[PDB]
């Protein structure tokens, strides 16, 4: 481990007035910081180097310093937080903006890439970026009536570090940048690239995380349909963000879900919630949670893609992270639903694996279960029904199963409890 | 993901 000497001899040879010994010096800087195991960042941190790095980025009399000292803070930028920050402090990003213009392509994409991973780091970073004046100039690097003109590493480059410009919350990106950059997005999202389509689901996933305004503004674009394109495509790296974003958009209100359905997401369902991988079956039926907190004509598209059965099985047979969505899509449902939607629900088997999962260690998921069972009584009530829906729950030992909540140590689990046995078990 | 170094092959 000799990386001490190798930072002092660099030291000694970025304070030469040669600059063919100040370029060398960045060069063996760059080779140490782009190790793939443990990169010695905090000592050339701590050797005071950065200030002359960003220095050298503004030096236009020598390209080849300019690139080794963009890469060189690409990368301490990627490390942790501290160490961003000290690029950020040394006055970096200004400094990486005016390269973006640089008529030497593999300086100006250095420059990209550096400020991605400092856009990265957070919204008070990302925020920053954008206040420097970022966006115009990498919207303008990808405005070029053919995206296939650049190369695909720069194409992908450009999308990873304008996806972090629509990254965090608290606070959430400037609406204006927003505004700016999601045109581009869109354009984006019927590209041909993998890694492309998958960074800019991931973009358009962190800007329909928010509140319903957010996500108004990408309903609005026309998206969705494509989104739900790339929903049923094949690689998993496209479909885990296509999923987020439109499970992000029906958490929205009632008129930006029907946007959903509208462009036919549903039809996708019956592949996802089957989906191996247990994370898409996951926010797969999380999104249907959402979709059955919806209107009763937003139930009824569940129902009529033949969803219910498939609900039903997840509740059944899935891991419990997922049953868990299953049990609120289920409650969601019998807590807006007809009687009718609410009576198909019971006929299609939601009894049994719904009283089964009120042994579960997991006491919010126990008190959802017996809304829902409340919600299931009422539509009951309104059929003169109570008692055959009872006789059923006692026949499949589920009565035993809420008796036995009566020991539990959460007190609304005892009083939900011992309300449906005083109402519909005396 | 949301930071990444450059780094040779």
């Amino acid at each position: 481990g000799t990386v001490n000497w190798s930072v002092d001899d660099i030291v000694k040879g970025i304070n030469s007035s040669n600059v063919e010994n100040q370029l060398q010096a960045t060069q063996a800087a760059r080779k140490l910081l782009s190790r793939e195991k443990q990169p010695p960042i905090d000592n050339i941190i701590r050797a005071g180097l950065i200030p002359k790095f960003v220095s050298f980025l503004g030096r236009t009399d020598c390209s080849p310093i300019q690139f080794e000292s963009a890469w060189a803070l690409t990368n301490i930028a990627s490390g942790t937080s501290e160490q961003t920050k000290a690029v950020v402090d040394g006055g970096a990003i200004p400094a990486f903006i005016s390269l973006l213009a640089s008529p030497h392509a593999h300086i100006s994409e250095q420059a990209v890439w550096a400020l991605g991973n400092i856009a990265g780091d957070g919204s008070v970073f990302r925020d920053l970026v954008i206040k420097y004046g970022a966006v115009d100039p990498l919207l303008a690097l990808l405005a070029v009536p053919d995206m296939s003109s650049l190369a695909c590493g720069y194409l992908r480059n450009l999308t990873w570090t304008l996806s972090n410009l629509c990254r965090n919350k608290n606070p959430a990106p400037p609406i204006d940048a927003v505004e700016q950059i999601l045109p581009t997005l869109v354009r984006l999202l019927h590209h041909d690239d993998p890694e492309v389509l998958a960074d800019t689901c991931w973009a358009i996933s962190y800007l329909t995380d928010g509140p319903n305004e957010r996500i108004g503004m990408v309903v609005k674009t026309g998206v969705v349909p494509q989104l739900v394109k790339l929903l049923g495509a094949s690689e998993l790296p496209i479909v885990t963000p296509a999923l987020r974003a439109i499970g992000n958009i029906v958490t929205g209100t009632d008129e930006q879900t029907q946007v959903v359905i509208d462009a036919g997401a549903l039809a996708v369902f019956p592949s996802l919630l089957t989906n191996p991988k247990t994370n898409i079956q996951k926010e797969a039926t999380w999104t249907m949670s959402n979709i059955t907190a919806g209107r009763q004509d937003q139930i009824q598209q569940v129902v009529n893609h033949g969803l219910v059965p498939f609900l039903v099985s997840v509740l059944s047979k899935a891991d419990f992270k997922t049953q868990k969505e299953a049990v609120w899509a289920v409650t969601n449902y019998t807590s807006g639903g007809t009687v009718e939607q609410i009576v198909y629900l019971v006929h299609c088997g939601i009894i049994e694996p719904l009283m089964n999962l009120l042994t579960a260690k997991d006491t919010k998921i126990i008190l959802v279960i017996l809304d829902a069972i409340s919600n299931i009584f009422q539509a009951a009530e309104k059929l003169g029904e109570t008692e055959k829906l009872s006789i059923m729950i006692e026949e499949c030992g589920g009565l035993d199963k809420i008796e036995a909540l009566q020991n539990h140590e959460n007190e609304s689990v005892y009083k939900a409890s011992l309300s449906l046995i005083e109402k519909y078990f005396s | 993901p949301v930071k990444k170094p450059k780094i040779r092959r």
